[PDB]
């Protein structure tokens, strides 16, 4: 029914203020209450605040002094502003809808993360995992991507623009010594068809407006 | 302390009483489990601009428990005329007309 | 304000075996608690409400109850998808303030599953870049536990490697691993046989992938 959308800055300088926005379909948001909660790996959900437009709000008693709302009803958006970020406040942050007449939330957005950190945007660098022979088990060819060196997270990674979704794996990041973060994604297909069908790996990485393609062919 | 909005549908139990006073009481069952939650109720001339008009004669109404379908009485001062009781928030609220004079 | 206990930290079972989630409260509130199911990468989704009420979508297998002080969540038969992690939440009336708990993570039991296994050399383009990477891929295995070790000309690596996990698989419920062996171009080039080392339950012994400078 509802469906709400996250966007924000991707990453934050420490103490400076976080703003995110969160557009909603399906539901005028001049009407129930609406919520910013957020989640680090590290310690759980954490409700933030909430707002019922032209009633009041209600806060987070230990985030309260660092958070302002706001609702834009003709643009069916509202926002969140957070001061004084610091590295504890590196998280996964959602809107979503109070649940009409319920203690729950029903709709939530996907979430966007958030970084706080005084390292530089950077985007990466998309190199090919070529199929060969050394990558041929399971009656299957292996064929990648290798996402690296970038900064913050994250990047979103599809295959053949979204068609080729069997056998996909994208893993998670990892965080190298240079403190760039580097990741893979890898399709497994079949050998007959690396001479007879096209592998592109599609990779988006916002904080750096990085939008690019790698075909992936064979080896030698 | 802070009451949020009661945000779920109400129902009449029995159809709105006119009082010795001229004021109407009314008994609405409450579907939601957010209580304890504070009551949208007013009187409107204007259903467009939901405009106070009137007096509400309980001070305050809440929902004090959790408890789904409870129930509760209020007491509304009509202005002349006509006007419509409105309880409630969303597409399910609910309206009853009224006409007053003296 | 309220403090949510779940238990156990973990589950893992079969599918086909019933879960039973535990959330415990501080002190009582409400009789109408909230579950929520996790998967990876995705929002929380409200799974039941009010305590025993599916919300849009539940499949009938999940069911809750409780009251007072202590609810459950129960999945009378499991299924594959069910991986994921389980929130119980709950309103505060004053301080008006939403509380979940910190989570049960229910994994799958299967039977063991032995990896395929790939490498790959680095690409001609990171080598322009000045530095060389190299690539050993495990694809749907089960349990979790491996060891992925690289080795140069027969030399054991330390320190220049890192490692990556899958969630469980939604649907057959095995994990893949990525391992990437990172040098500069200059000691790349000063080397022949890169080696990738697989250890895991279903293979009699330590396995090899590698390949020579030079194919």
């Amino acid at each position: 029914q509802v469906q709400l959308q996250e966007s924000g800055p991707g990453l934050v300088k420490p103490s400076e203020t976080l703003s995110l926005t969160c557009t909603v379909s399906g539901g005028s948001i001049d009407t129930y209450y609406w919520s910013w909660i957020r989640q680090t790996p590290g310690k759980g959900l954490e409700w933030i605040g909430c707002f019922y437009y032209s009633v009041d709000n209600h806060f987070n008693p230990s985030l309260e002094s660092r958070v302002t709302i706001s609702v834009d009803t003709s643009k069916n958006q509202f926002s969140l502003k957070m001061t004084s970020m610091t590295a504890s406040d590196t998280a996964v942050y959602y809107c979503a809808r109070n649940q009409p007449g319920g203690r729950a939330f029903d709709y939530w957005g996907p979430g966007t993360l958030v970084t706080v950190s005084s390292a530089s945007t950077k985007g990466p660098s998309v190199f090919p995992l070529a199929p060969s022979s050394k990558s041929t088990s399971g009656g299957t060819a292996a064929l990648g991507c290798l996402v690296k060196d970038y900064f913050p997270e994250p990047v979103t990674v599809s295959w053949n623009s979204g068609a080729l979704t069997s056998g996909v794996h994208t893993f998670p990041a990892v965080l190298q010594s240079s403190g760039l973060y580097s990741l893979s994604s890898v399709v497994t297909v079949p050998s007959s068809s690396l001479g007879t069908q096209t592998y592109i790996c599609n990779v988006n990485h916002k904080p750096s407006n990085t939008k690019v393609d790698k075909r992936v062919e064979p080896k030698s | 302390v802070s009451y949020s909005l009661c945000t779920a549908a109400f129902t009449f139990t029995k159809i709105p009483a006119e009082t010795l006073h001229g004021t109407v009481t009314v008994e609405v069952q409450y579907a939601g489990t957010d209580g304890p939650c504070k009551v949208p109720a007013q009187m409107a001339v204007d259903m467009q601009t939901l405009t106070p008009v009137g007096r509400l004669i309980t001070a305050n109404p809440v929902i004090t428990e959790s408890t789904e379908n409870s129930k509760m009485m209020l007491e509304l001062d009509p202005p002349f005329g006509d006007s419509y009781i409105v309880i409630g928030v969303g597409e399910k609220k609910i309206t009853h007309h009224w006409h007053r004079s003296g | 304000e309220i403090v949510l206990t779940q238990s156990p930290a973990t589950l893992s079972l079969s599918p086909g075996q019933r879960a039973t989630l535990s959330c415990r409260a501080s002190q009582s509130v409400s009789n109408y608690f909230a579950w929520y199911q996790q998967k990876p990468g995705q929002a929380p989704r409200l799974l039941i409400y009010d305590t025993s009420k599916r919300a849009t979508g539940t499949p009938a297998r999940f069911s809750g109850s409780g009251s007072g002080t202590d609810f459950t969540l129960t999945i009378s038969s499991l299924e594959p998808e069910d991986f994921a992690v389980y929130y119980c939440q709950e309103r505060n009336n004053w301080p008006l303030t939403w509380t979940f708990g910190l989570g049960t993570k229910v994994e799958i039991k299967r039977t063991v599953a032995a990896p395929s296994v790939f490498i790959f050399p680095p690409s001609d383009e990171q080598l322009k870049s000045g530095t060389a990477s190299v690539v050993c891929l495990l694809n749907n295995f089960y349990p979790r536990e491996a060891k992925v070790q690289w080795k140069v000309d027969n030399a054991l690596q330390s320190g220049n490697s890192q490692e990556s996990v899958t969630e469980q698989d939604s649907k057959d419920s095995t994990y893949s691993l990525s391992s990437t062996l990172t040098l500069s171009k200059a000691d790349y080039e000063k080397h022949k046989v890169y080696a990738c080392e697989v250890t895991h339950q279903g293979l009699s012994s330590p396995v090899t992938k590698s390949f020579n400078r030079g194919e």
